[PDB]
């Protein structure tokens, strides 16, 4: 659940 | 009558180091310092939704395909490494309006500036404030990625935060400089989840000596609570404990209103503001500082 | 998860007009743009709480008084006017500084930015929206008057306004760079007082499209109202009329909530949140545009 | 009631 930008 | 809002200081000696940094595709936001260029390492990753072997893409980077630019300037890719989560790229110009500056971690309940910017172009600038999770509420926009956090003191500029990933529930992991993540929170798309953050008191009491100021009071009690009983709660109930009064004490004398006076208040209001409001929010924000507030009410 | 907070455009390109301007021992900002320096004409004024004989302190000028000071420089004033409510001095030196500019007046309703400074030194920056009593809700501490106001579009950078008064419910009033006077008031201690402001319709709209977006959704309605209902409601509730549905029409689409759901919305929500929040605010706040609304939930 | 800033 943790997007990379 | 003033209102309590965040302000963000000025932008300028910030901008000139912000940098369009390109590989392949991959376009994000850089940090362009002496002969240095500080980037989130994923520029560099041929995919950014599994984990990636980033030891390896390190290997197989090809420097002929970075493009970094800075107004007139294109800056060559002299050799590339990582320092955390980060990359540190030295090419072969030096920054011409590099300003006196330093890192360090901001912590938290401690207010800073971002700086957001799209691929290489500083596009708006505000006030965001540390959370004890090592998160932040921002405002980043698909193609901010690197962007810059940073504050200014006495008045030394430090550089203290770099965008990297969005949590579920869109809170905003960043790092520091050094290339250490805030929070603790590892460098991938991996199901990451954000714990529970404390409260910060100080800058809740803060925020009630403002609205005193403002003359709203409706929420002041005819009780109190003794430094001692409030930490004793406040461990309970995801609150920081308060060291001393000793910060409050202008703001306390000015209004008339102590500060043990303010943690019966914050016991109470934290059960629900009951439909009012105080300085238009609907309860209790911990993002001003008490020098934040003294600021805005009184100057200097 | 978003949330929908003021934003600033960055300050860089403004920060290098701002100058200290001095005389006597009145200290306010002005603004450096070529060889001339734009400033509050009561920096001349030999008493600022009642009325100034403004003509005869024009005559009065002596050169010699003023102390402007930007950086490095010192800047002797060749010449002293006025343009309206400002003073036009002419400088010995011309900004090296000077960026692309222009001059233009913000319309109710408008976003654009404030540069706070304090005697010279810019010191912060936030966004605000004009309104149609010709006032803005800033943070302008005593030391801040001549602070400027700008927009950057396309990217042309316009300057807006320049800081003069504050009403006794703590409206600010500024002039334009023509040294107009939004909303009329006139340059004097005089008892002046605020009208009804006019709240754009546009903007609430845009605010509730932002909610909806975010997921918020409890103050949708079974019913709607039709465009010119509103405008015929709106007429006497001191809300702007809506001229068409076709800026809406990306949000409209994206949302799958019509504008005519939104309309009805904004008439029953009026007259209350019934202790609910919309995007945390307690109220309807008309300070969002519809482009600053699209450009923080979908970018560009 | 209007203050010159
Ligand atoms: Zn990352
Ligand atoms: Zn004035």
């Amino acid at each position: 659940x943790a997007v990379l930008x | 009558s003033s209102g309590l809002r965040k302000m963000a200081q000025p932008s300028g000696v910030v901008e000139p180091c912000i940098v369009r940094v390109a590989y392949g595709n991959n376009v994000l936001n850089g940090l362009w310092l002496g002969d240095e260029v500080i980037c989130p390492r994923h520029v560099i990753a041929s995919d950014t939704s599994r984990v990636i072997n980033y030891e390896n893409e390190l290997s197989s980077v090809r420097l002929h395909n970075f493009s970094i630019a800075k107004n007139n300037a294109f800056l060559g890719v002299v050799s590339a490494k990582y320092k955390g989560v980060n990359l540190v790229l030295k090419v072969n110009q030096v920054n011409p309006n590099t300003p006196e500056h330093k890192f360090k971690s901001v912590r938290p309940g401690e207010s800073f500036n971002i700086l957001a910017c799209y691929e290489g172009c500083p596009g708006s600038v505000y006030g965001v404030n540390m959370r004890s999770q090592g998160t932040i509420k921002g405002s980043f926009i698909a193609g901010t990625c690197g962007s810059v956090g940073y504050v200014l003191e006495n008045g030394t500029l430090y550089f203290v935060y770099m965008h990297h990933l969005e949590l579920g529930n869109g809170s905003h992991v960043g790092s520091n400089l050094e290339g250490e993540m805030y929070g603790g929170y590892e460098d991938q798309p991996s199901m990451q989840l954000e714990g529970t953050n404390v409260m910060s008191s100080d800058n809740v009491v803060a925020f009630l000596y403002a609205a005193l100021i403002n003359g709203e009071r409706w929420f002041v009690t005819n009780t109190s609570m003794t430094l001692e009983s409030y930490n004793a709660w406040a461990k309970t109930n995801s609150f920081t404990e308060i060291v001393s009064t000793d910060a409050f004490n202008m703001l306390a004398a000015k209004t008339g209103y102590s500060v043990e006076k303010l943690l019966e208040c914050i016991v109470r209001l934290n059960k629900g503001f009951g439909g009012r409001t105080i300085l238009s929010y609907g309860s209790l924000c911990d993002e001003f500082t008490p020098t934040e507030v003294i600021r805005q009410m009184y100057g200097v």
